[PDB]
């Protein structure tokens, strides 16, 4: 109900550690725009 | 739910043990409209304009 | 020369007339609004339907007249009235009261005008992320048949610019619309049936033409 | 004076004396390269999209009002071109349409064959809306009627108004061809891709509509065949999709 | 092109609306006043906070409307009304009555205008002994936190220009403000919380964004 | 020192320090033009066959004998490359296979990754015959066993004989790569098309078999993860079919 692309991530193997290291961990995502970005029709923002 | 006001909102959890075909995360790529992209630096700009287009880097 | 596209389409017309008050007990009668399309003016609609794709700029002029309500109170001495005319692009905030925050958003272009002067006028460019407008769409919105979102052109809203506790007044606005720098693609046959509503092509079946007496009949020559 | 044409693993036979209408003077072609250079890269199949697809024949009898098909989705079950409609999010293509008749010199009749872009149709109820099934049935033709129709959600398909609210004698404004059983029995129309955007999704939009309409009905006498068959053959041209990599 | 700095900031807006009388028994209702800053217009404030230092010129237009008070007396025949609009630079005398001497000082620029004509307009340059204005100041005034005296931009005052013993009238002024020839330095993140008052950055803690169902949830495709 | 590779609408990330085995020195390529000039014209998709397809990961635990896949038909449900397997009567292709592990410096183990042409397998019953389901399950891997198997119609899958009747220490004769958790975790193999005819039908013949076999089992200690995931990614190269026109 979007008509947009999507991204997903899957466990291929699983995480393997030696003795004496933390068990769980984390991933972080960063987003940005590439040089070819364009905008039109200045309007008012819906946040204030 | 339960962590919209903590630093934990930014961390994707990787769990321990053997789960070698399960999903880790997934989202639709919709800057401007979707909640996960809406309040970023790119999302905040796009919400000043009624039409936009380009490429995105993750 | 008079059958060129510009001379045939580029002509001004009154497409909306509305009324609004300074004080009322309905709060929707305090402002006037119009959605821009070219499907509720029956004479412009038909000339536009001879083509499948169109591209133009818009020019809008406003004629505005006021009146004191016949309620009761006389002997007034009033300065001339001020009005605000706001254009909202596609993808903009819409007001719901006359006291709303959206009457002050920096990206909704706006005109301030006081009576007695020349009539106000604004010019809107071709606003579409597509390459042309379409008069006909054989598809689904994503679901409404025949409606595609590339044809959004914006809205117009008009209110009074008084302060607090104003005096009762009633205004009427007339909007005159004109397309400019026009280009058209793919000619079509002319509409033969009467139009039934403003969003569909629905129709009741019509005769091809009117009758005569016989297939040989020619009227007597003078 | 017969030509034999092979596209892929298909072969049909036509007459070299054919006449061909190129729709508005424009042959089909690829959107060249650089409308959307950076992250809009297309691809083209050119494998078994360029090949003749032949639908079922229709039967022209004494009282036949006419037939129509929607493009695309008349080809959504046609081999590879139909597979590509499900795998890809955007596409575009032009077409070559052959229409043929099989009749004798003792038959008579006249057909209009027309290709109409954006053929938006009206409902049988003035304050109603049209259904998705009543607009098309895929590779099976819909039928015009000889009187005005009823029922909910149906196209108002009286043949004199062609379902669009115009006079049917004026459809010659579109790319069209006449078939007069007296002088010819075939018609070729080459259609390019016509839209107000460069690509589009091929499932919720009908680019164009092919219509076949008898203006003089079929007539025969004593022991001729009582019907005439009509056959439609389509070859997609310069098809192009969004890249997947 | 529409994301350039000039096209993003150089737009007109109503920032102050005030009322004033010709006769009253309060004597502060006889004139209207406004201090120029860009912190009590919430939509302009947020767009300006994306930068740390700004430099611009100001353009101000005035829309003015009058009315005879509903008190009692009718049958009047009045000439059109005259108004005086005075700008005070930083470091200037401030009036306290409408009869004060400061309404005549030679170094306070002033505009005289009568109703019926085009709306009046004045243009103010960049007025600061510093090199730019600052939207954010992490310091003390010499003691108020967050307030530095280089941001003073002046004031506007409006009165009627009658003679002695005038007739009762009520006027409303609307001020439209526009920055021009703009330059900005050091971008900042956008304000995430609602504003609480006009002089501080005070806020109540806010959520980072809104929730969804799970970290895997993607909505069903049409 | 990370490279990002995009094929079509796919993107994966590898390390630029990768090592690549080209199977017998031969890169993949099209059968040039004129083996069968006149009535054997081929076509090539080059649309969404050249794109990364990623299978499900497998789970390497302490007692894992190994895994194998058959090519093709491990890709018979993979989008367009799988559609082309049903529409066309003959085909051919080469492949690029990436295998990756996710492990820490506190794990240990060793894998062989080998691509074997014509891997004909034996039955668990000496006077029996192998079933079609016991040879492959498509995109799901079959498993080797650590002892000798039984039951009817099953491949005899004791891992020391690799189901072919040879010594498993001698499979290094084929295109192969070692993954030692101590020094690397990735392997790329580029396979060309190898047959004794130029084209063939892709449903009743298995061109080659990919096998993954632990030679030193996975070991970990106190509170490390108890498994390691392995991931396989395949990109078809220079695919080519019989023409349809």
């Amino acid at each position: 109900y979007t008509s947009a692309g999507n991204v997903t991530c899957w466990y291929q193997t699983g995480i393997v550690v030696p003795a004496g290291t933390p068990t769980s961990c984390s991933i972080m995502c960063f987003v940005s725009a590439c040089n070819d970005f364009s905008v039109r029709l200045l309007k008012d923002t819906p946040f204030i | 739910e339960g962590k919209l006001d903590t630093m934990e909102i930014y961390r994707i959890p990787v769990q321990s043990g053997n789960h070698q075909s399960s999903q880790v995360f997934g989202f639709q790529v919709q800057p401007g409209l979707d909640n996960v992209f809406k309040h970023t630096l790119l999302g905040e700009i796009l919400n000043y304009y009624a039409h936009w287009s380009g490429s995105i880097k993750l | 020369s008079e059958s060129s596209i510009e001379n045939f389409l580029c002509r001004s017309a009154c497409v909306y007339m509305g009324e609004y008050h300074t004080t009322n007990t309905d709060t929707s009668k305090l402002f006037a609004s119009w959605t821009i399309n070219a499907r509720r003016m029956v004479q412009m609609r038909r000339k536009l339907e001879l083509f499948t794709y169109v591209r133009f700029d818009m020019e809008v002029t406003f004629v505005i007249t006021s009146k004191q309500d016949q309620g009761t109170q006389l002997g007034q001495d009033m300065p001339p009235l001020t009005h605000q005319i706001m254009y909202i692009p596609p993808g903009g905030p819409i007001p719901k009261s006359v006291t709303d925050y959206t009457w002050q958003t920096s990206t909704n272009p706006s005109i301030f005008w006081t009576e007695g002067n020349a009539p106000p006028r604004m010019s809107i460019p071709f606003i579409s992320i597509g390459n042309a407008y379409s008069n006909f769409y054989d598809g689904w919105s994503h679901g409404v048949y025949g409606y595609n979102t590339l044809n959004h052109m914006g809205q117009i809203y008009v209110r009074h610019v008084n302060g607090s506790s104003p005096l009762p007044m009633t205004s009427t606005v007339r909007m005159y619309f004109k397309p400019k720098h026009v280009k058209v693609w793919v000619p079509r046959p002319p509409r033969l049936c009467q139009y039934k509503n403003a969003s569909t092509v629905n129709f009741t079946p019509t005769n091809i033409t009117e009758k005569r007496q016989s297939i040989n009949y020619i009227p007597e020559t003078v | 004076r017969v030509r034999s044409i092979t596209l892929g693993n298909s072969t049909i036979t036509t007459q070299e004396s054919a006449n061909v209408v190129v729709a508005y003077g424009r042959w089909p072609e690829y959107l060249k390269d650089n409308e959307a250079t950076a992250e809009d890269q297309p691809t083209q199949p050119d494998v078994a999209t360029c090949r003749f697809y032949t639908l079922e024949s229709v039967t022209w009898e004494r009282d036949s009002p006419g037939w129509w098909w929607k493009f695309p989705d008349a080809l959504k079950d046609m081999g590879l071109f139909g597979q590509n409609m499900y795998y890809h999010y955007l596409g575009r293509a032009g077409y070559t349409i052959h229409v043929q008749c099989n009749a004798s010199k003792f038959h008579q009749g006249c057909l209009m064959v027309v290709c109409v872009p954006e053929a938006e149709m009206g409902c049988s109820q003035v304050d109603g809306t049209v259904n998705e099934h009543s607009l098309s049935e895929g590779e099976t033709a819909k039928k015009f009627a000889s009187t005005s129709t009823n029922g909910t959600n149906t196209v108002q398909s009286i043949v004199t108004n062609a379902g669009m609210g115009v006079g049917v004698g004026n459809l010659t404004i579109f790319p069209h061809q006449w078939i007069n059983l007296r002088t010819n029995n075939c018609a070729t129309i080459v259609m390019p891709y016509i839209n107000n955007v460069p690509m589009d999704n091929m499932f919720r939009h009908h680019n164009f509509t092919l219509m076949i309409i008898p203006f003089v009905p079929l007539d025969y006498s004593s022991d001729s065949s009582t019907y005439v068959p009509i056959t439609v053959t389509v070859a997609p041209m310069c098809a192009e999709y969004n890249g997947l990599r």
